[PDB]
């Protein structure tokens, strides 16, 4: 199996040399994103009947 | 002890309702449970609900008070009302005796072959049999003879004592059915045993239950109306009130011996007591 | 000794990944969005109910338009129905009415299904003839086909139990690409809001993020301790979410390559069968296996709701595209739609 | 109120809704059974006297009753995955040969082939979507085993065997150990019939399996059971 | 291909009766409903009737109710419209126009060619299409006007207005369905607008095949009724 052995080995390899940023930053953009699309979002905040398509 | 009586027969009233409420309950309630089986044990605790809220209250105030003093027009209301559902669930057990016979005898077509419409027609001719069969005499025989020979005081029906007409409403309410009922369930019972028991066992105690509760409850009361149109003075009040609470006791117990043999019905029982 | 010096390197080279996973994780999720305010209780009522369906439903999309909206059960038959007034539009019959996936696509013009033939089908909805036609079948997997999403009208990307996703041009039929990496069933996948990248999550507890036109694998990420049932991409595209039979589901963030957060209760211990997200993607829907879907605040990792209609498991749900209503379809043979 | 097209509409929804409930009927009116067995265990046999890559789908009609079988044995993904969509069929057609007492698994040596095929008989049979399923379990090539049975004794794949080398009490000790592999005995039933060479009294066999497991269906149905 | 073939016409004595066929071959015939459409020769198009797919829903104009009758025959997929008490007035050219109603749909979309009858010797919207003839040249943009009696907008938020386009010696092909869609294999060149009871129908670089007469259709309420139709021609 030194085939799949050396597959593992070189897809580890291009998985090691990745570019990571740090979580805290990540966290802050999809913290960042949830609050700027807020109010874009009908589950979040309930909109009024006349605009629901399916109570009306 | 009069007041005692009165609320003991008011609790056994509470019982029944209450059986049949959860039954209609357990119907509705569960999604598996609504098959087209389950449509004539609707229709067989409607009856009984009828039964349990109306004809056993007055029945009641009847035996505490001795005589009858709603009146005459009650009087006959509530015995066309009694006589035609306590008629109406006999005919819905025959029924519910005919759709097991069909099921089990012939599993293969029978089930493909039975829709809700048949159901719906079998129920409104079980309905509709037994107002035909108990209404207008009821309502009429006063009319037909010109007089009405029931004294005011007790409530009664004015025919018992013809003996050929009680003869045939004996014989086309209770005496007919019981026989089709022990023919058709002992051939249930017989063709319940896999050809191919504990199974048959099961469905012969089941059985054997099942007749037995619609025999000692009918029967004594149905002895009675033929005894009594050959001698009136033979059978004494308080036997009659004996026949007739047993036949109450009929639809007190029905969602017993029909309802809770499905253990389904039995989860859904103590789901919604709880 | 060639066989194990490569072991050794693997295990090397996992043990730098955790390293630097370990490296960049200064704080967590739960630190940073521990000031934000929460969404409260979120009470959605069932405004439709699409009845029809006789047997378990397996599958539902929704179209680009968000009214239209394909369903998939194993009575045999896709049905694509007008979610404002009930209506069913199409009945397609299924050759092989095993059936686990459906996927109707962006155009609207085609929808697809799929399952234990190994087959996907693709069906042409607008025909002259006025009917719906079988357009297309791709063979070519070895295993039950459990998840196909379409790019475009000739592009579609299909997961399968044989642990390989596949790219497929329809016009041709043909597998132009091959994903190959899980070791498990892959059950599931999602395409990114911009189709270069998708994500797959398999049986062997593992997602995988892929390129969709280089046909590698970027990222793998662990952390579940069973199969991933399903997954489904963050609206920004740079995070996913996973549903797992551990009875938990995970926020992964594909920058970071790393778990984010983890929503999970000691009341919940059945499997998560769906997941998706809100417009915003400040709710994460999960349908599960009491027969309930739970609304979590994505953010804090809070209970918000819970959607309770469903006599049988919810076996899939599906937002649409401008966020107004949530679809629930389950094993009792009912979709509802909630607001 | 509805427009005209809208009116149209609904039209067409209910006429897509009267061929869903015929064709709904015609599905329930079937007898679906699920195909389980070993590799090589006499399966293809089985549906070559029932007739007269996925899944493989068999249609039959016997006595005005239409059977379709459903073959799984070329899925080796894994079970657990897809088994729950076989959870309302009628019964299980289990196939085990009773010739592979004394071979060897090829794919895992030192391991027997009718421990393998008791292991999934176990994994089948006391599975929590085949509760009250039952299964009709058929053992194949009782010729091949009573020829075996003279020369190689039963004694290598059961060592705690206490009976004689004649084939009808070997044939009995296999089908009460793969009978006692049932935990459910109360909810289920196990119909066991062995190989026929031509005769055709296996389809005759699943005819009256089935009607058992029909009218225990419908004595469940009716609250009698 | 899709294809209606009517046949059936010829002179016929007034009073008598005759029976018309459409034949339909190359597309599902029984999920389609089925209109009748008379053209009398000088004028323009006149709904006649309509039977619905399955046969649960049919319909008449007032002009030939109780004597004209509407069938069809799905296994052998043809269209009938046996017509009694033939009149003067009845003398036109018949189409079998096809029309199937779901979500997002098109009807009207195939005509037939039409069969030839000669006969010897108040609540209902009206679309007017005010200018009868309009002169244009090729690589010129033109507007058709039409205009309702009543709000074709529903409260749906369709807008029920069909663009037919009649050709000269052809049959009238499908333009615009409901206000603002175009139809398959129409060119983009085409286009409407309207707002609720005037509606326009824009050409913009016109060609020598854009000729002919092109009539607004309301199918908001039956009885369906057509514009005058207006005429472009060349030079
Ligand atoms: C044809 C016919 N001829 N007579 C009668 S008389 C009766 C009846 O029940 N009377 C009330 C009563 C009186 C006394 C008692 S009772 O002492 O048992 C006590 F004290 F009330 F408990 C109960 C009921 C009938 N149902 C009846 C019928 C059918
Ligand atoms: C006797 N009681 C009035 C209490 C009930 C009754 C009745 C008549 O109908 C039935 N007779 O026997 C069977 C049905």
């Amino acid at each position: 199996s030194i085939a799949q052995a050396r597959k593992l080995v070189e897809q580890l390899k291009m998985e090691a040399n990745i570019d990571r940023i740090k979580v805290s930053k990540a966290a802050a953009d999809l913290m960042a994103y949830c609050e700027a699309h807020a109010k874009e979002d009908p589950l979040l905040t309930p909109v009024p009947a006349s605009e629901n398509p399916f109570r009306e | 002890e009069m007041v005692f009586i009165a609320t003991v027969t008011g609790s056994l009233s509470l019982v029944t309702v209450v059986g049949n409420i959860l039954v209609m309950l357990s119907i509705k309630v569960n999604r598996q449970l609504q098959t087209v089986n389950n449509y004539f044990l609707f229709s067989l605790a409607c009856a009984d609900l009828i039964i349990g809220a109306f004809s056993m209250n007055l029945y009641t105030v009847y035996i505490i008070k001795g005589y009858w003093p709603l009146g005459a027009v009650v009087c006959d209301l509530w015995l066309a009302l009694d006589y035609v559902v306590s008629n109406a669930s006999v005919m819905n057990l025959l029924i519910i005796s005919f759709d097991r016979y069909f099921c089990v005898t012939k599993p293969l077509t029978y089930p493909a072959r039975r829709t809700t419409k048949m159901a719906g027609l079998m129920i409104a001719a079980a309905w509709v049999l037994s107002f035909v069969l108990w209404a207008p005499a009821i309502l009429f025989w006063q009319f037909v003879v010109g007089k009405r020979t029931v004294p005011d005081n007790q409530c009664f029906i004015q025919f018992l004592s013809n003996p050929a007409v009680t003869f045939g409403t004996a014989i086309a309410a209770f005496y007919l059915p019981v026989v089709i009922m022990t023919v058709l369930y002992i051939h249930i019972s017989l063709a319940s045993r896999s050809r191919v028991a504990a199974r048959e066992r099961k469905v012969t105690r089941t059985i054997f239950a099942i007749l037995l509760a619609f025999i000692l409850t009918w029967t004594p009361y149905n002895v009675m109306v033929l005894v009594n149109t050959f001698c009136q003075s033979c059978i004494p009040d308080t036997v009659w009130s004996i026949g007739y609470w047993l036949c109450y006791v009929n639809s007190t117990i029905n969602p017993a011996c029909y309802a809770l043999c499905n253990a389904t019905f039995k989860k859904t029982f103590r789901h919604l007591l709880l | 000794s060639e066989l194990d010096q490569l072991r050794q390197e693997a295990e090397q080279l996992k043990n730098q990944i955790r390293d630097a996973r370990k490296a960049c994780a200064d704080a967590t999720l739960s630190q940073i969005t521990n000031n934000i305010d929460p969404v409260g209780r979120i009470q959605m009522r069932t405004r439709r109910t699409l009845r029809g369906h006789l047997a378990k439903i397996y599958a539902m999309h929704w179209g680009t338009d968000s009214r239209l909206l394909v369903s998939a059960s194993q009575d045999g038959k896709l049905i694509i129905w007008d979610s404002y007034t009930t209506n069913k539009v199409h009945a397609i019959p299924l050759r092989s009415s095993w059936v686990m996936t459906c996927a109707y696509a962006p155009s609207g013009n085609y929808v697809a299904c799929g399952g234990l033939d190994n087959i996907c089908s693709i069906y042409n909805l607008k025909t002259r003839e006025g009917n719906v036609r079988v357009s297309r079948e791709l063979a070519g997997h070895t295993g039950y086909l459990s998840c196909c999403r379409f790019l475009d009208d000739n592009q579609i990307v299909t997961s399968s139990g044989d642990t390989t996703c596949a790219l497929w041009d329809i016009e041709t039929g043909q597998q132009t690409t091959t994903f190959t990496g899980h070791t498990g069933d892959v059950m599931s996948l999602s395409l990114a809001p911009d189709t270069r990248l998708f994500v797959s999550g398999a049986c062997d507890a593992s997602a995988k993020l892929w390129d969709v036109r280089e046909g590698m694998c970027r990222q793998t990420f662990t952390g579940h301790e069973s199969d991933i049932n399903a997954i489904c991409f963050f609206p920004n595209g740079n995070a996913f979410a996973t549903g797992s039979d551990d009875a938990t589901c995970r926020l992964f963030d594909l920058r970071a390559d790393q778990e984010l957060m983890t929503y999970s209760h000691d009341n919940i211990i059945c499997g998560i069968t769906s997941v998706s997200f809100s417009k915003s993607g400040r709710l994460l829907l999960a349908g599960y296996d009491d027969f309930n879907c739970n609304v979590w605040d994505a953010l804090k990792a809070d209970r918000a709701g819970v959607l309770a209609g469903h006599d049988n498991r919810v076996s899939c749900l599906g937002v649409t595209d401008d966020g107004m209503a949530v679809a629930t379809g389950s094993w009792d043979s009912f979709l509802k739609i909630w607001n | 109120t509805l427009s005209a097209e809208d009116k149209a509409a609904v039209e067409r929804s209910k006429m897509i809704d009267r061929n869903l409930r015929e064709d709904g009927e015609k599905a329930a009116r079937e007898v679906k059974l699920l195909l389980l067995g070993a590799g090589e265990s006499g399966k293809n046999t089985i549906v070559k006297q029932m007739k007269i890559t996925g899944i493989v789908e068999t249609h039959f009609t016997f006595k005005d009753l239409h059977f379709k079988m459903f073959d799984v044995g070329a899925q080796r993904s894994e079970r657990k995955k897809w088994i729950h969509c076989f959870e309302g069929v009628t019964a299980i057609i289990f196939c085990v040969a009773l010739s592979d007492y004394d071979l060897v698994l090829a794919e895992d040596e030192e391991m027997n082939r009718m421990h393998a095929s008791m292991k999934l008989f176990d994994s089948i049979c006391n599975n929590k979507w085949f509760t009250d399923t039952s299964i009709i379990l058929f053992l194949n090539k009782k010729d091949l085993f009573e020829e075996k049975i003279k020369k190689s004794p039963l004694t290598i794949c059961y060592p705690e065997y206490a009976g004689s080398n004649t084939y009808e009490e070997a044939a009995a000790y296999i089908q009460c150990q793969f009978e006692d592999l049932n935990k459910r005995k109360d909810t289920k039933e196990i119909y066991t019939h062995f190989t026929c060479s031509t005769d055709t009294k296996n389809v005759q066999f699943v005819f009256d399996a089935v009607t058992d497991v029909i009218i225990k269906n419908n004595l469940k149905d009716c609250g009698l059971f | 291909d899709v294809q209606l073939v009517e046949s059936g016409g010829g002179l016929v004595q007034p009073g008598g009766s005759r029976k018309l066929s459409c034949s339909a071959s190359g597309f599902a015939f029984s999920s389609f409903g089925m209109h009748w459409v008379r053209q009398a020769p000088e004028k323009g198009l006149e709904w006649v009737a309509y039977i619905s797919s399955g046969s649960g829903t049919i319909y008449y104009a007032d002009t030939v109710k109780g004597r004209f009758t509407i069938s069809r025959d799905d296994p052998k997929n043809t269209l009938f419209l046996q017509m009694t008490s033939l009149r003067s007035e009845d003398t036109a050219m018949y189409y079998c126009v096809r029309s199937i109603y779901y979500y997002g749909s098109s009807p009207f979309d195939f005509w037939g060619q039409g069969t030839t009858l000669t006969v010897s010797s108040g609540s209902d919207i009206v679309m007017t299409q005010a200018t009868s003839s309009v002169p244009v040249t090729p690589g010129e943009s033109v507007s058709i006007s039409c205009r309702s009696s009543k709000s074709l907008l529903h409260s749906n938020g369709n807008t029920y207005l069909y663009w037919f386009l009649q050709r000269p010696g052809q049959s009238p092909q499908l333009l615009i369905y409901r206000m603002s869609n175009l139809a398959s294999g129409v060119p983009d060149r085409f286009s409407g607008s309207g707002s609720g009871t005037a509606f326009t129908l824009t050409i913009s670089r016109l060609e020598a095949e854009d000729v002919g007469v092109y009539y607004c259709m309301q199918h908001l309420e039956y009885p369906l009724t057509f514009g005058a139709g207006t005429k472009l021609e060349l030079k």
